[PDB]
RNA sequence: GUCUACGGCCAUACCACCCUGAACGCGCCCGAUCUCGUCUGAUCUCGGAAGCUAAGCAGGGUCGGGCCUGGUUAGUACUUGGAUGGGAGACCGCCUGGGAAUACCGGGUGCUGUAGGCUU
RNA sequence: GUCUCCGUAGUGUAGCGGUUAUCACGUUCGCCUAACACGCGAAAGGUCCUCGGUUCGAAACCGGGCGGAAACACCA
RNA sequence: ACAGUGCCAGGUGGGGAGUUUGACUGGGGCGGUACACCUGUCAAACGGUAACGCAGGUGUCCUAAGGCGAGCUCAGGGAGGACAGAAACCUCCCGUGGAGCAGAAGGGCAAAAGCUCGCUUGAUCUUGAUUUUCAGUACGAAUACAGACCGUGAAAGCGGGGCCUCACGAUCCUUCUGACCUUUUGGGUUUUAAGCAGGAGGUGUCAGAAAAGUUACCACAGGGAUAACUGGCUUGUGGCGGCCAAGCGUUCAUAGCGACGUCGCUUUUUGAUCCUUCGAUGUCGGCUCUUCCUAUCAUUGUGAAGCAGAAUUCACCAAGCG
RNA sequence: UUAAUUAAAACAAAGCAUCGCGAAGGCCCGCGGCGGGUGUUGACGCGAUGUGAUUUCUGCCCAGUGCUCUGAAUGUCAAAGUGAAGAAAUUCAAUGAAGCGCGGGUAAACGGCGGGAGUAACUAUGACUCUCUUAAGGUAGCCAAAUGCCUCGUCAUCUAA
RNA sequence: AGUAGCUGGUUCCCUCCAAAGUUUCCCUCAGGAUAGCUGGCGCUCUCCGCAGUUUUAUCCGGUAAAGCGAAUGAUUAGAGGUCUUGGGGCCGAAACGAUCUCAACCUAUUCUCAAACUUUAAAUGGGUAAGAAGCCCGGCUCGCUGGUGUGGAGCCGGGCGUGGAAUGCGAGUGCCUAGUGGGCCACUUUUGGUAAGCAGAACUGGCGCUGCGGGAUGAACCGAACGCCGGGUUAAGGCGCC
């Protein structure tokens, strides 16, 4: 069997990228995390304190507690046939604001403005996204040039 | 002394180099990969034939040694000791193990090193011969004979590259005229339009 | 005698018979595990809410 | 392991850091009239032979060292147990390490 | 056009060598009474203002190395799903989708926030 | 094959992590004897089996080799 | 006044009694520990993932090798300098770490996490939450805080052990520490004893019995979950046979042989495995008797020889008869 | 002698050699006693062992494990008794039976009884020597013996083999 | 009526639902406890929520491949310098004087490689989001933080429905609970072994528990899953005769 070691199998996961070792940029420490924020967990091997467990590397959670150096994250973990909402304490080095919801918040603001602005102009605008439709009919001009004829090439043993 | 080569023909195990974990590997049967007139300049042997593997398999260091002798002797007899240069293009790095039986059985069955083999892919060159353009017939015959020392199917192919270089034979001469190629013994260094202009001055002075 | 050692064969089939249900979500989460110093003041903030009742 | 014979650490009686005398803890001799030793004697009497297990399969080769602290305040003299990790060799107030010395 | 202090990203910013640097700066620089520290006022600390851009530093240069970024490599290698496909096998082809990396060729060579100067 | 152990002057052997690498025999030089032996006074001579490693320092301690020697190998 | 006997106490006591004499395991035993743990790989780019899989490590070590601060920069190399030489010490230059950080490995680290100094004991007291294994139990280890006392620094801060990943232990019992503590049974005082809380004494079979053999005089319950025949898959080993052709054969590769290599066949060898049989398939050899195969020793009909004859060798059709 | 798979080389045996015991004893039985067997006995006896007629001989080892003998000289050592502290429970000390330790004896008690190298004027051996070594280092005998793996040992005899 | 974690047996019909041979602990390995898988009883609602799926956003990763004129490790061949070190020579008085020559060394190239290497780097894959529990305003509480009426959280009132991707589908929740805890087979991936109808894993699907058409025959292959029937048409397979 394997060992139950805490950091087994993290040889590459927690190592620093190529030529990106050394000091941690201080903007990592200047980010503002608030209750309810969505953060991507990513263990950084440079700082060994508050390291998230390997199972949480690459998961995205929600901030619920904020301390001097770390935050509390509610992150789903699947164990066998059930999913548990787990609460981890992770130093802010090993997290980053998730941009998954930013596209949504951008859309909400755009939606509301169009909803508000169109209302005063008495028009119905589309708000819901849609899947990419089949492309509509169109014309392809030849510009007086015959399409290039293609043929398969002969085999050659370029060994 | 060793098992029939059918036992270790196929690439069934991951590559198993002689490393700090696999200790006690006996030396490979083949120790010489270049023979003939190795010191001939790039311009003396424009022709190159290849023995190309048509299968994904393992060749034993014993069969590499056997083929090398087979191809080398025929060339010495039909072209002279100074009329060719042979380069075996496979090195036996993968190690094959043996679980020696006389009795535990299959308990503790991991095997000790038994030998070495080269893992060859389809379309991969097994060995190469460069010589003069008038010995094209003797190159094919040398490589045709050497095929009988290897399992599986191998194809002979006369390359379009000049000798053991990576540059096509139909233009190699033109590139050397304008100093895009610089002979450096058996091969040619490539001169790009890059780097300090001093190096250009040296080539043109 | 010897027997099988371990497997997870048939396990994702059993897990999905009653579905891999996500955890239940309520609009109010428990304050369990939050900073004790911050929770102490939040209780004090609630405790005196009624002081500004008339002003509200 | 080498430990100083004094250390300024926390005293519970005083509620503040105080100097402490440090010594090794030693198990006291067993009382004949402790309830556990009285029950054992009565059960071991008469016939029946041994009645409790006798442990044989010892495995540990060291013990956890417990340091007996005492507050040096003449009025307090409170004591506390402070266990440290396992060690084969333990001493109190041994010679302190020196750096850049020739070893003879 | 540009610098000083403090920075963000952390080579398009690095490394080697060469050229040029108005003004103010930043420096080199001159000393050791005091503060401070040394085997040594070299460094560190302190007090200064005779000299100099020599160097640091700034800008530029190099068919420059690196680095960043494209092209090619190549719809190649690899790959998800399919067949009562081929082949003794090893393996390979096709159908349905995804899709790399060298060598080789080209382009680029720091951006910028806060505050404060110089430059008619 | 599994397990345990051993390699030190020419021979047989000690070495209680810091030695001028112990003892006996052997070899050499000189006395003694007409000579030999015995004996007396001196001298020399260790690839610490080999490679690597920990250590401030390895002949020793720990691993990989090279030879050697024991003990086992049963129920059919 | 002892023998002796009654009752206690210490020794002896397989004469006798009871009982035990681990587990995993390509049968069991012997051997190993894959039994509690840790690193890399396997492992198929979340996590998880087996084998007596592979390469290794652990039961320790540290008054500093813990904590803070400051100051420095390492391995290696180049070039110089009395003795000084490959190697002593001094100087300048290059040096992205190629060093060091107790140890296995992997990760991390350069005005530091390394080295050297100065001061120190955050390796202290305390309640909860969390993570890892996970049953979302325990321990162990670890993470964020919170409340006190502190250290260090000019300060921001950092620190409640070791840069991170291992370095460990329930109940019962014993021992120590703590309180103007509770109980100590009708009340009171006092010794004692028992409670409550936190350490330690240990269970390495490491969620934790107290444990030697032999049986061929043997027994029961079972097992084809499991060994000793046959049979089956496989064919490494054994046997037999091809292909290439360096050589041998005075000459001459192939009359006859044939290295280095390589492709097969057979199940008359041994293995490997454990599929059938343990509410029983009688276990070696010989004798006797029939039958079948051909990979042919002889005989019939043939081809080739380094076939003059004779003798012999190679090969073909061939298992009728020996 | 294994009734009913073993008739034997197994057991017994005379012979031989040990050992205990002089009776309030040795050896043994018995739950029990002024109990019982040997014993209607007395060392030419009774009890406990080994070997196994005769013949010849029975070597060395007391370190190990046993057995045995001497003991206040004398480490450890229970209860009881003695002394001191205390309110007592209790604690502490002093003393010190056997047995263990200590020292002798004993192998017809259980048992045990080496290794390396050099050396004689052909070669071979090596009487001889050196060395490490144990409590002795296997002596007189005997042997491919019912005991020897290698092994169907080597030589001779017995056969055509 | 000793105990038996072991062998054997365990008696009527129909209807409905329907497993497991896996996790952890156990002197645990032929057995238990435990979670999972099952059944039954319901209840709380409904006529927003959810999903073994895709889309759109956004992260995570170090395998396939590739690389080695990039680090580590292994490795073939020549070429140019070379006094900075050696072996041979070699003319001497002789030296770092001359002379080559072969080596080490250095610089560019070159052949071949890695499960316990790597700058790169897929496919398949894992997490999250796609709103009313949202958005936007005004106010109030604080013993927390604080140059600031700053920050943060909490609470009160108010206003906004184009319910803000596709598709499909009613959901939530609680008790009690048996059997199981020997598995085995196939595509792909994969460890050991010469290999095995061998031993050990991942994924899905199967057999076990399951008939039926085809593969002559057959646990697993191919097709397809089953109330009792009539007609029609098919799948995989077939159409000389059987
Ligand atoms: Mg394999
Ligand atoms: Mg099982
Ligand atoms: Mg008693
Ligand atoms: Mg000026
Ligand atoms: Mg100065
Ligand atoms: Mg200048
Ligand atoms: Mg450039
Ligand atoms: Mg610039
Ligand atoms: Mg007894
Ligand atoms: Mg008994
Ligand atoms: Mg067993
Ligand atoms: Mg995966
Ligand atoms: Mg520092
Ligand atoms: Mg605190
Ligand atoms: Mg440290
Ligand atoms: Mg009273
Ligand atoms: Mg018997
Ligand atoms: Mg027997
Ligand atoms: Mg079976
Ligand atoms: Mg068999
Ligand atoms: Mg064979
Ligand atoms: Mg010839
Ligand atoms: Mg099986
Ligand atoms: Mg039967
Ligand atoms: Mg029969
Ligand atoms: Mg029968
Ligand atoms: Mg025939
Ligand atoms: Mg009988
Ligand atoms: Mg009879
Ligand atoms: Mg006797
Ligand atoms: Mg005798
Ligand atoms: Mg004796
Ligand atoms: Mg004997
Ligand atoms: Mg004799
Ligand atoms: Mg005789
Ligand atoms: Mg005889
Ligand atoms: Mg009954
Ligand atoms: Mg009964
Ligand atoms: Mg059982
Ligand atoms: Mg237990
Ligand atoms: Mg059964
Ligand atoms: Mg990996
Ligand atoms: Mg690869
Ligand atoms: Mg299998
Ligand atoms: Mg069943
Ligand atoms: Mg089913
Ligand atoms: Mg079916
Ligand atoms: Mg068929
Ligand atoms: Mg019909
Ligand atoms: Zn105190």
């Amino acid at each position: 069997t394997n060992t139950k070691g805490k950091r087994r199998g993290t040889r590459y996961m927690f190592s620093r990228p190529f030529r990106k070792h050394g000091v941690v940029p201080l903007a990592t420490y200047m980010r503002i995390y608030k209750k309810g924020d969505i953060v991507d967990i990513k263990g950084m091997g440079t700082v060994q304190k508050g390291m998230p467990h390997k199972c949480y590397h690459g998961k995205t959670g929600r901030v619920y507690n904020v301390t001097q150096h770390a935050v509390g994250i509610v992150v789903n973990k699947q164990v066998k046939g059930k999913i548990l909402a787990k609460r981890i304490n992770v130093r802010i080095e090993h997290i980053k604001h998730s941009k998954s919801r930013d596209s949504f918040l951008k859309r909400v603001k755009e939606n509301d403005q169009k909803k508000k602005e169109a209302k005063e102009k008495g028009t119905w605008v589309q708000l819901k996204r849609q899947p990419a439709p089949p492309r509509e009919a169109h014309f392809v001009r030849t510009n007086g040039k015959e399409p290039e004829l293609l043929e398969p090439i002969p085999y050659e043993f370029m060994a | 002394g060793r098992r029939p080569a059918r036992c270790y023909r196929y690439c069934k195990n991951k590559p198993y180099p002689k490393s700090r974990f696999c200790r006690g590997v006996p030396d490979a049967k083949i120790r010489i990969f270049d023979l003939g007139r190795k010191k001939a300049k790039v311009d003396e042997f424009p022709l190159c034939g290849h023995m190309v593997s048509d299968e994904y398999e393992q060749l034993s260091s014993e069969a590499l040694e056997a083929a090398r002798i087979c191809a080398n002797k025929y060339m010495v007899k039909s072209c002279g000791k100074d009329g060719f240069h042979i380069r075996v293009r496979l090195h036996p790095f993968h190690v094959i193990r043996i679980n020696k039986m006389l009795q535990t059985g299959m308990r503790g069955a991991f095997g000790k090193p038994q030998g070495t083999v080269a893992r060859v892919h389809i379309g991969q060159v097994i060995m190469s011969i460069r010589t003069k353009l008038q010995n094209k017939e003797h190159v094919v015959e040398a490589l045709r004979r050497a095929k009988f020392k290897f399992p599986g199917r191998q194809k002979i192919h006369i390359s379009k590259k000049w000798g053991f270089t990576k540059f096509n034979a139909d233009e190699f001469e033109d590139m050397v005229a304008e100093k895009r190629l610089i002979p450096d013994g058996c091969g040619v260094k490539y001169i790009p339009n890059r780097g300090p202009l001093d190096k250009w001055r040296a080539l043109h002075s | 005698a010897k027997s099988k050692n371990h497997t997870t064969h048939n396990q994702s089939r059993k897990w999905h018979r009653n579905g891999i249900k996500k955890p239940r979500s309520q609009r109010y989460e428990s304050l369990k595990g939050v900073d004790p110093k911050f929770l102490r003041n939040m209780r004090f903030a609630k405790k005196h809410n009624k002081k500004g009742l008339k002003k509200m | 392991v080498n430990v100083p014979k004094t250390r300024r650490t926390f005293c519970k009686k005083c509620g503040k850091h105080q100097p402490h005398k440090v010594t090794q803890y030693k198990k006291g001799k067993d009382s004949l009239y402790a309830q556990g030793k009285r029950r054992y004697d009565r059960k071991q009497s008469g016939y029946g032979g041994q009645t409790k297990p006798i442990f044989r399969k010892k495995a540990k080769t060291t013990k956890k060292i417990v340091l007996r602290l005492e507050c040096v305040e003449p009025n307090c003299r409170s004591k506390r147990m402070l266990a440290i990790k396992r060690c084969k060799h333990f001493e109190l107030g041994g010679d302190k390490k020196r750096k850049g010395q020739v070893i003879q």
